[PDB]
RNA sequence: CGCGACCUCAGAUCAGACGUGGCGACCCGCUGAAUUUAAGCAUAUUAGUCAGCGGAGGAAAAGAAACUAACCAGGAUUCCCUCAGUAACGGCGAGUGAACAGGGAAGAGCCCAGCGCCGAAUCCCCGCCCCGCGGCGGGGCGCGGGAAAUGUGGCGUACGGA
RNA sequence: AUCUAAGGCUAAAUACCGGCACGAGACCGAUAGUCAACAAGUACCGUAAGGGAAAGUUGAAAAGAACUUUGAAGAGAGAG
RNA sequence: CGCAGGUGCAGAUCUUGGUGGUAGUAGCAAAUAUUCAAACGAGAACUUUGAAGGCCGAAGUGGAGAAGGGUUCCAUGUGAACAGCAGUUGAACAUGGGUCAGUCGGUCCUGAGAGAUGGGCGAGCGCCGUUCCGAAGGGACGGGCGAUGGCCUCCGUUGCC
RNA sequence: UGAAAAUCCGGGGGAGAGGGUGUAAAUCUCGCGCCGGGCCGUACCCAUAUCCGCAGCAGGUCUCCAAGGUGAACAGCCUCU
RNA sequence: CGACUCUUAGCGGUGGAUCACUCGGCUCGUGCGUCGAUGAAGAACGCAGCUAGCUGCGAGAAUUAAUGUGAAUUGCAGGUUGAUCAUCGACACUUCGAACGCACUUGCGGCCCCGGGUUCCUCCCGGGGCUACGCCUGUCUGAGCGUCGCU
């Protein structure tokens, strides 16, 4: 069988948790074969098998994680794996609105004097 | 009898694994390393042997993550936004 | 353990165990010694998992 | 020394598995310029370190 | 011996936040020698140099005068040429050794305390709702709670100011 | 005559044998050039701190010598 | 024709490699000793079996362990390498095999001593110091309140006093 | 003048705990019956050839059990396992 | 007529110089100037159907998802609705280490919460979550005839 990452995005959760439970069992039934000695078409099936429980333990882990971050959308305190993980210095930069900010002293030395623009002649 | 005749009486032993350097120079006695420290917390490094730091620095091992900071940077550290869905 | 093998025995080919005696090879893996109650037979058990 | 320790044994695990020679393919790859194992070792002429 | 209040001071697996170690080419703070030269050698020189120790950054430090010059006077700091191997120090022996002015690169300047006036005119956190929220923010409401008169904000700083 | 100490902030002009990513060169061409063009800070010595190498090149394509024969075999003799 | 230089070797008890004479020689001499027949085999002064003759002579050239070594232990094959002669033999090579615990030991206590916190020094990484300049009891106990539920009988499980 | 501690036990005291006139109390330190005891080490050499001495080196390296005979005797000479 | 020894040439041996190549280095210069308690640097142990090594990765282990490309990988066997090679923005990331329950033997524990032998009732096994020092604003709980005075 072919079993493709384009059609297990929406079914049920523990479905996969089932077909997960076959898998395994069916490699067991594999490294049976490779000790006491097996066809060699019932050899490298087994690479096709650890490479397809895979892309259910991704499919699981995402549409379980999705949730969690739609249930803590609007939240101001979220957890550490969710709120984002960029550099040391960069989660301790001030923010964009401590940045903008000016004094009212300069605030009202802006309204008399701006910057002009000119132009003299030779 | 200080050479030949009296190399018969090493058994034992002082030095054995540290568990930080990976070298074998930690002290039983003493409890400490002679290659890092272990009981200190600063790593014992000096200038006097240049040839002593390239033998433990950073581009030694694998970097398993300086890797790929050396690839998120050239495009800002995005997060969050995928490739176009098709 | 030697308390999760007898736990998962049990459960994988449907059996129960007297008792479990382990050791560790050279090569660094944990072989492993099972018992089976007097009820049931090995030469019944070797063949449902193929091992005959 | 029957007494050992756990971390030991898995050091002499660890540099029981690195003694075997080269698979008799490994020399029919394309780009090979191996002819044998340069790094083997046995117990009456070295000592292993420890 | 009581209920009470400000003061000083502890404990918590209290709520939310933080720093600790590494790299060390360039950098700032301390600490700091000897070979060597003088045909010897002890002050000097070798040198505020190697080693040693602690801190950072994409650049760091310096900095808007308690300044230079005696001219008909210039006018923040750094950087290159120049003054200069010069004034001076020094068993006045060996040897070390600056700055100002002048021409150029770059060009940017400022705020508080005190003195006084406006009825704490001041912040931070908890609560509910709406918007946006992969750099947690704005507006509305809180007989909902806290810090500050041992001084929170506004005007105002030596070019004068109210 | 000239300046206001004992309190504070501030971009550009300047520096860069480490770092990722790049171009060039009146340079050396395997006993040279970094110690190292290759499974090198690896093998290996020392209890340790530390010391530390040797080693490039078939041919355009493996088409890398079938089969016979003497020999216990290695290695040969014809053939290809 | 012009330009630039890491530009000319016999030696430095020179540096790195490489080969001769000396040489088929010095040498394979510590602890009393080997013979006969057979088998497998291409092959036997050494390998195995048997037959004698001898030594260690219970503080052993014998049977088991700790320190150390780390796959040498076992079996079947190999013979170009190694076992300073040979080799059918091997602690050599190549394939495979093997180390089973409630009672044996580690784990558990302290010793000579090492070493944190409070505290003191110190430009500083850190150092002396271990009951001394310290608010060092996180636990039992018996009783009363509010809790819950276990077949709430008998009680658990927590909070305070 | 010849080690400390973990762990284990006996007494003296009797708070009142706590029982009720028997189908009481906790006993247990009596006789049985009932389930449970996890982790690691475990082969072999232990020396005139498996250790350190550049090596299958006349060197060096901690321990237990020890037969018969002569003889004072584990002395020295021969012999069994 | 020889043998030995010396001499030169042709051929053949030992030896690896010379010539010719080069996926390597050296120096200068431009543009950037980015690590870690959300667990770095470094080390250790594992992973391939036939596998030792460097190399690549972390019980999803010589790689998964997505997008881009659009027919191979290769020493031998295998079995276009998208193979394999790249980019990397979504997932995961074993044990030591500033190292974090207390230790370095990997040995001894505690507090919550679910699954099982069971039937919260204790112990019994398994699974998950927490339990480092230093300090800042707050909340809670307290001590003090040295306070300091009121009630
Ligand atoms: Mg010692
Ligand atoms: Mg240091
Ligand atoms: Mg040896
Ligand atoms: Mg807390
Ligand atoms: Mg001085
Ligand atoms: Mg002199
Ligand atoms: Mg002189
Ligand atoms: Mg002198
Ligand atoms: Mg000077
Ligand atoms: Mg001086
Ligand atoms: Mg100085
Ligand atoms: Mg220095
Ligand atoms: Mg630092
Ligand atoms: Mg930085
Ligand atoms: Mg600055
Ligand atoms: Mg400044
Ligand atoms: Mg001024
Ligand atoms: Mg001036
Ligand atoms: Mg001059
Ligand atoms: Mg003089
Ligand atoms: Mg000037
Ligand atoms: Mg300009
Ligand atoms: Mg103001
Ligand atoms: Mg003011
Ligand atoms: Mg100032
Ligand atoms: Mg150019
Ligand atoms: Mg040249
Ligand atoms: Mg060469
Ligand atoms: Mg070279
Ligand atoms: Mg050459
Ligand atoms: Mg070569
Ligand atoms: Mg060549
Ligand atoms: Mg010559
Ligand atoms: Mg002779
Ligand atoms: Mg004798
Ligand atoms: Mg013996
Ligand atoms: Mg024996
Ligand atoms: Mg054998
Ligand atoms: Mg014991
Ligand atoms: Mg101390
Ligand atoms: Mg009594
Ligand atoms: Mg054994
Ligand atoms: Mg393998
Ligand atoms: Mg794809
Ligand atoms: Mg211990
Ligand atoms: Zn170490």
């Amino acid at each position: 069988a072919k079993i493709k990452a384009r059609d297990l995005r929406g079914k049920k959760k523990e479905e996969l948790l089932k077909q997960l439970d076959d898998l395994k069992v069916e490699l067991s039934q594999l490294r049976v074969a490779k000790v006491t000695g097996g066809a060699a078409s019932k050899l490298s099936k087994i690479r096709v098998v650890r490479k397809s429980i895979a892309r259910v333990l991704t499919v699981i882990n995402q549409t379980q994680k999705e949730n969690l971050r739609k249930f803590y959308k609007g939240k101001k305190y979220k957890p550490l794996d969710l709120r984002p993980k960029k550099t040391r210095a960069m989660r301790r930069r001030l923010n964009k609105h401590e940045e903008s900010l000016k004094t009212k002293k300069q605030q009202r030395k802006e309204r008399l004097y701006p910057l002009r623009k000119y132009a003299v002649k030779a | 009898t200080k050479g030949t005749s009296s190399f018969g009486k090493r058994r034992n032993k002082t030095h054995t694994l540290c568990r930080r350097c990976g070298s074998k120079a930690y002290h039983l006695q003493k409890s400490t390393c002679g290659k890092c420290g272990y009981p200190a917390k600063r790593k014992r490094k000096y200038n006097w042997s240049a040839k002593a730091k390239r033998r433990n620095t950073t581009g030694t091992g694998r970097m398993r993550h300086l890797k790929i900071v050396y690839r998120r940077f050239r495009h800002g550290f995005r997060e969050g936004t995928t490739p176009k869905p098709k | 353990n030697k308390h999760q093998i007898k736990q998962a025995v049990k459960k994988l080919y449907d059996i129960d165990v007297a008792k479990v005696n382990t050791l560790i090879r050279p090569d660094g893996e944990k072989k492993a010694y099972v018992r089976l109650a007097p009820d049931y037979d090995a030469l019944d058990v070797a063949n449902k998992i193929g091992i005959i | 020394s029957s007494h050992k320790t756990f971390r030991i044994k898995r050091f002499l695990a660890k540099k029981q598995k690195q003694n075997r020679p080269i698979p008799q393919w490994i020399w029919m790859k394309t780009g090979n310029k191996i002819r044998y194992n340069s790094k083997r070792r046995h117990w009456r002429r070295t000592k292993l370190g420890l």
